[PDB]
């Protein structure tokens, strides 16, 4: 899967994050400008999901 | 049966909002929406 934002595939050995808000492309979280921490609390929160810029604007 | 549940849906930015808010001692979770 190609990252939404540089083009690049999303591979396993990175944080990757999947936008649920409605386009379903994976990106690389440091793309995102999400904080590791961010990722960590948003990825363990079952009813916390994330949207790209896109979808949410 | 049959359900239905409310998934919050968080932007960067609101993401990074809330964990700062975790980290302040603020909330107890990034769900934890109050007045
Ligand atoms: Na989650
Ligand atoms: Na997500
Ligand atoms: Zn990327
Ligand atoms: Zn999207």
């Amino acid at each position: 899967y190609p990252c939404g934002i540089c083009t690049n595939e999303v591979n396993d050995d990175q944080d990757a994050i999947l936008c649920e808000a409605s386009c379903q492309k994976w990106f690389h979280r440091i793309c995102t400008g999400m904080t590791e921490t961010a990722y960590g609390l948003l990825t363990a929160e079952a009813s916390a999901v994330w949207g790209c810029d896109t979808c949410m604007a | 049966a049959m359900a239905a549940k409310v998934v919050y849906v968080f932007s960067t930015e609101m993401a990074n909002k809330a964990a700062e808010a975790v980290l302040k001692g603020q909330v107890e979770t990034i769900v934890s929406f109050h007045i």
